[PDB]
């Protein structure tokens, strides 16, 4: 389906869904939050929304276009979507907008009034987005001392000694045709988006991107943020986990969906077959939790995060989710593993099926950025359809059984327990 | 009972039960927010844990959506695992079983938490004053169901009776072989339906203008306008809402939110200005009416509203075909207006 | 010359950031700081002076010590 | 058990004295830095023991922003304690700093209680 | 600073302090209902609890009562003890302590249950929005504390500074000799206030016709008129209430209750129905207003309403000058309503 061409320095991938009625054209940098340092933490923040500003998109909406941009750890992407036969259009604006005349949109009266927005964003998500803020400590505490824990937003100190010089050192190290994927998904086509870039010709700057020192390395810590005025406990704990191109990539996938989410106050959430649910509903231990398995270029983690109102037993919830964690090393059923393949593959096709050509832009270029091509959905149905009970068994044993874990928590978390009696959790004296 | 589908190479599939049983039909006040929650509990012959956990090992979910037009059963599965949903989506149309302990453990309680977290946003407060002044009975009955008036078991099993018939659902799938849905609605408890008669009317909605009302709150100070719509101005007032929250216009800034809700006879343009500061919503209000009354040029905003149209008709299957080629002007006329919050530092109507 | 003084971001404290910095991003803070030098010295900047006297008798690289 | 009414009317009294406090006072600054609770972050009014109504009464009227600095006070010196060590020479709380922040809400809750009990024991002339 | 008195061979005495700092004088929402509960709290002087047992040891007792145009001090003794109570309420206009945490232990608590009482009777509720859709930023302000309006301890301490002044109050007394009144209310801390303005407006109120409003509520359904009087009609408002709540209509039956009530300015007919049962209040509404609008003739009440207008003005000292002596007709016209309860099965202004 997917078709990659290397024309220049700079790589085309497109997928054609001739059944569309949009389509979405942009440039995907293989740069993030990974690529900066304490001091001018959030100025790939600034320039998302240099790209999103009033005069940028009044240009882009008198011609019926729509501008979309996402700041990830891996990456960043600035797309533009249209009618399909307006594509054209979508890269002539790119092009003037972005990837020549940049000096216009970085004028002052400009730079001034977004940086004070941008700023107003910051602070009301570190005062009132408790789940997420909480998921971003853990980032914090887990790769102290190393590219891998800056937050995607910046901070408060940051932002607030960022000035005019800043944004134009940043663009010039990584806005390259080396670190760069243009992407067309929805009614496009590839030959017609080849086609386009050789008449415009279109480049961008012909450096290298610059070559960080450290690697990702795991501690395991924790960070307590109480805060005896919020009514709930914010919860997240994870062990080390899997990067992208590991082999035990939908191992550790897989493994988290056998705990799933859950959801108090849902009903058929309540008769899902997750034998943790037997413990936690006599006394109602939580509000919901839901496990992940993020993978990045260097590492990943792997675990859970809750929220609840019951915080005088706020022991008993961490001591029965650990002792569930315990069983995928020494017994695992076979029916857990056959219905987690069941609902791994929804979930996946799901992702990779939504309709939206903007979701498809963004997962297309991050994939190519990393492994050079993308790997097809019945590809990864047959990997996942492969997984055995010994090779649960296998991954649980060397990245679960009696390991560090990093720890993050905000709210009324005076009955979360120390550390060490928490790590003890992580195996039995019985077996 | 029309059965429609398109077809894909996709390994996910999607199908939708669709029936004018929303709110602006129902007999009593939430009598159709407590069907909606009552979907997918136990039926004649099987268990609502029983069908959880079959499904699960087969790759699917279920889900239950209400409206003020339409109650809709939804389920999502992989491809070829077509005829059990078919069936599963026909009993719960056919021989739910109404157990009175299931109203008092599961019904009830699951219908407190939707409603305790819609009377805590103004701006949802807001829309449903507005709806009820525009249109008093009908599409301005309660959404959801607060106790205020009392509904038993025996009134949701007659309102389901009343909705559940032959003639008033639509079957539609994504990435579905037509041919082969025709074939399993044919033979399943769906063809066995009572042939009821349809719900929807084909005159238009009597509506009120000028009115006004003001509630208070503890929060967030919302103010607010409602304008009802007409089949033929449809298109000026879709160019309206995007215009005023694009770029292209000075008021962005001003607006928290602006929409049209189109139904099948109609629509309701809404308009939401919002904030923790009293003084800035009765300001921002009072410039958005008086730059209005004077009059727009929609011109610039045509091919930026296809292209947003285009965008959320992508999933809905029966869109209704708008022109947008006609759109000049627009000049503000009587309008009705809701004031929610410090009410005591918001202006009146009489003063916009 | 280049005249405008560097940012704060970029030499807020050079010692403690030195050793982590990428060897690319280290030689474009040398470049812009050998045309600041050809001012009078009585415009440069604190966090410009302490630059600049670190990169050449800074503990670092052959300044290392034995221990 | 002393209460704080009879260490005001005692300690006031050498401090209008003009012979007392040459010879009282110069004593007292010395009595207070042998003492050492400022070498672990603390004000003297952090060292008053709290397990009566009296000081329960006097904690809740606290504005809030002093609240929030006692609690840390404390903690940092439990875990300073904890460790068998002093905080560094710079950390350490200034004669300047160690103000008696809480003693007029004592005082005020003190006044209240014993015109509470001198009416409960009230007695009617003629 | 008017001081009158009347004199009695009694045992009991009674002093009265009316100020001009009712709810139509509120800065802020709900202010001087604060500064109703913290009238007798400690002064600069002497504490409340030493107050309370004082008074008690000598035979007194101590009130302070808000409506929407005074608010009162109040005290009953024994006949001896005058000068004692003269300025134990010259202490509290005076030198109220208004410490921080007398707010936040007794006087915020103490709000709270006031307002926790009156929100459960449907009939309090109707009768607010008929103010405050009638007069909307005089007499149409909040009587109680609510929480809406953030007010803080220095809007309390600015409010009292305002209302309590030498020209805004007035000194009345029961079974008290007019002169040894005079003498204490002088050399007293009374004769030492700020001699400020006079906060009353002789001016007729800006009010409002035919307007309409509806609140959902759990329990009993409410259905309330109301009608602005002027100066001049006050008499023919008072004999239509006592004639209607009489045995000699045929309505009163169906009426729950009916009063007017009466300012230095004008006033606000109030008539209310209430019922279990949504079909009974929609049915009696009905009956009601249209028998009004046809005309009564109210000359048979008037001597019924001469008595009934003596047993109140007993306790009062400063009553309404009425006639009664050329009441003759009366024929409904414009009017503002209110409907409160199960608002679905309740008439709208325009049915009725
Ligand atoms: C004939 C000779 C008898 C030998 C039989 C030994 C039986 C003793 C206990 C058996 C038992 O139920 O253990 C459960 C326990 C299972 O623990 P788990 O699977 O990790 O999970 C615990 C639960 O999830 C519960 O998790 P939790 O976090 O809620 O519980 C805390 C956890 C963490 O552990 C603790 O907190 C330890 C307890 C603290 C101190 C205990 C004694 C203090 C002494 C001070 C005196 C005052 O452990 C517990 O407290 C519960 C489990 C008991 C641990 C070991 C008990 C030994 C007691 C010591 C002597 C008293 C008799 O099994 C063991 O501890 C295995 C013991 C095998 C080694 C024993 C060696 C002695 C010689 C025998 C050789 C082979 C047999």
């Amino acid at each position: 389906a997917e078709v990659t061409q290397l024309s220049n320095g700079i790589v085309v991938a497109t997928e054609h869904n001739p059944s569309a009625h949009t389509a979405s054209v942009g440039v995907v940098f293989g740069s993030g939050a990974a690529n900066e340092n304490p001091y001018n933490n959030g100025v790939s923040n600034l320039w998302k929304n240099i790209f999103l500003s009033k005069e940028n998109s009044a240009v882009a909406a008198k011609e019926g276009l729509a501008l979309s941009s996402n700041i990830s750890r891996d990456f960043q992407s600035y797309i533009v979507s249209s009618l399909p036969g307006s594509t054209d259009k979508s890269l002539d604006f790119l092009n003037q907008s972005f990837i020549q005349q940049k000096a216009n949109l970085l004028s002052s009266s400009n730079f001034e009034a977004t940086k004070k927005s941008v700023l107003k964003q910051v602070q009301d998500f570190e005062e009132n987005d408790h789940p997420n803020r909480v998921l971003e400590h853990l980032h914090s505490t887990a790769f102290q001392n190393t590219p891998l824990s800056l937050p995607t937003r910046g901070t408060l100190e940051s932002l607030e000694n960022l000035v005019v010089a800043d944004l134009e050192s940043f663009a010039n190290n990584h806005f390259l045709n080396s670190n760069a994927v243009v992407v067309g998904t929805g009614n496009i086509k590839h030959e017609d988006l080849v086609n386009s870039i050789e008449s415009k010709n279109l480049s961008l700057q012909t450096g290298t991107k610059p070559v960080l020192k450290k690697k990702a390395a795991f501690l395991g810590s924790e960070v307590r943020l109480r805060d005896d005025t919020l009514p709930k406990a914010w919860i997240s704990l994870a062990v080390e986990g899997e990067p992208v191109n590991s082999p035990n990539y939908f191992v550790a996938k897989l493994a988290a969906q056998i705990f799933g989410s859950y959801n108090a106050f849902e009903p058929a959430s309540r008769l899902q077959g997750i034998k943790l649910l037997d413990n936690i509903q006599e006394y109602q231990l939580c509000d919901n939790f839901n496990h992940f398995s993020l993978s990045y270029k260097d590492s990943g983690l792997w675990g859970f995060s809750t929220a609840t109102r019951n915080v005088t037993m706020i022991d008993d919830l961490i001591h029965f989710t650990l002792k569930q964690w315990n069983r995928l090393t020494i017994s695992v059923t076979d029916t857990e593993v056959e219905r987690a393949k069941s609902l791994l593959k929804l979930q996946l096709g799901q992702l990779y099926e939504s309709g939206n050509p903007v979701n498809d832009a963004n997962l297309l270029g991050a994939e190519v950025l990393i492994k050079g091509s993308k790997l097809s959905l019945g590809e990864a149905f047959k990997k996942i359809d492969a997984i055995t009970v010994k090779d649960v068994k296998a991954w649980a044993g060397k990245r679960l059984w009696d390991q560090d874990i990093a720890i993050a928590g905000t709210g009324q978390i005076e009955g979360l327990l120390d550390y060490m009696r928490i790590r003890s959790d992580m195996s039995m004296m019985r077996w | 009972l029309t059965v429609s589908a398109r077809d894909a190479p996709t390994k996910i599939s999607t199908l939708a039960v669709k029936v004018h049983g929303g709110s602006r039909y129902a007999t009593k006040d939430g009598v159709a927010h407590l069907l909606n929650r009552f979907n997918f509990q136990n039926t004649n012959t099987r268990s609502a844990l029983k069908l959880v956990r079959e499904s699960e090992l087969l790759g699917g979910t279920f889900k239950s959506t209400l409206d003020r037009e339409y109650i809709t059963l939804k389920a999502t599965f992989l491809k070829d695992d077509l005829p059990y949903y078919v069936n599963a989506l026909a009993d719960v149309l056919y021989k739910t079983a109404f157990k009175p302990h299931e109203l008092t453990e599961s019904v009830l309680p699951a219908a407190r938490y939707d409603y305790a977290v819609a009377e805590q946003c103004p701006v949802k407060s807001a829309e449903d004053q507005l709806y009820a002044i525009t249109f008093r009975k009908g599409l301005g009955n309660p959404l959801l169901y607060d106790g205020v008036e009392r509904v038993s078991l025996q009134d949701i099993k007659d309102f389901a009776d009343k909705v559940y018939t032959k003639e008033n659902l639509e079957v539609s799938g994504e990435n579905v072989v037509e041919a082969d849905l025709k074939r399993f609605v044919d033979e399943s408890l769906l063809s066995t339906l009572p042939a009821g008669k349809s719900l929807v009317s084909k005159s238009e909605p009597k509506f009120f203008l000028g009115e006004e009302n003001r509630v208070r709150f503890i929060g967030d100070s919302v103010a607010a306008i409602g304008i009802p719509v007409n089949k033929a101005s449809l298109a000026q007032y879709e160019v309206l809402a995007n215009y005023l929250t694009s770029a292209l216009s000075e008021l962005s800034g001003l607006i928290s939110s602006a929409k049209l809700d189109k139904f099948t006879d109609g629509g309701l343009f809404t308009l939401f200005v919002r904030d923790q500061d009293s003084a800035v919503v009765s300001s921002n209000i009072k410039k958005i009416v008086a730059d209005l009354k004077k009059g727009k040029d929609l011109s610039p905003a045509i091919n930026y509203t296809k292209l947003k149209n285009a965008v959320q008709n992508e999933s809905v299957s029966s869109p209704i075909e708008l022109n947008f080629d006609a759109v000049k002007d627009f000049k503000l006329g009587k309008f009705n207006y809701v004031a929610v919050g410090d009410v005591s530092n918001l202006p009146y109507l009489d003063e916009l | 010359a280049q005249t405008h003084a560097l940012s704060n971001a970029a030499v807020m404290d050079l010692q403690s950031r030195w050793e982590n910095m990428p060897s690319t991003e280290q030689q474009d803070i040398v470049s812009k700081l050998s045309e600041r030098q050809k001012l009078p010295w009585a415009q440069l900047t604190e966090p410009e002076k302490q630059a600049v006297w670190y990169i050449s008798y800074g503990e670092w690289g052959p300044r290392r010590p034995v221990l | 058990p002393q209460s704080f009414t009879s260490i005001a009317r005692i300690g006031d009294y050498i401090l209008k004295s003009p012979v007392l406090s040459k010879l009282c006072v110069p004593v007292a600054n010395q009595f207070i830095n042998l003492a050492g609770y400022k070498k672990l972050g603390l004000k003297f009014d952090d060292l008053i023991a709290e397990e009566n109504p009296i000081m329960q009464t006097a904690l809740r009227r606290l504005p809030e922003d002093e609240s929030y600095a006692r609690a840390y006070r404390i903690i940092r010196a439990h875990q300073t304690e904890l460790t068998h060590h002093l905080l560094p020479r710079n950390e350490w709380i200034k004669a300047q700093e160690d103000v008696p922040y809480l003693l007029p809400y004592i005082l005020e809750a003190e006044a209240a209680a014993k015109e509470k009990d001198e009416l409960d024991n009230i007695e009617v002339s003629k």
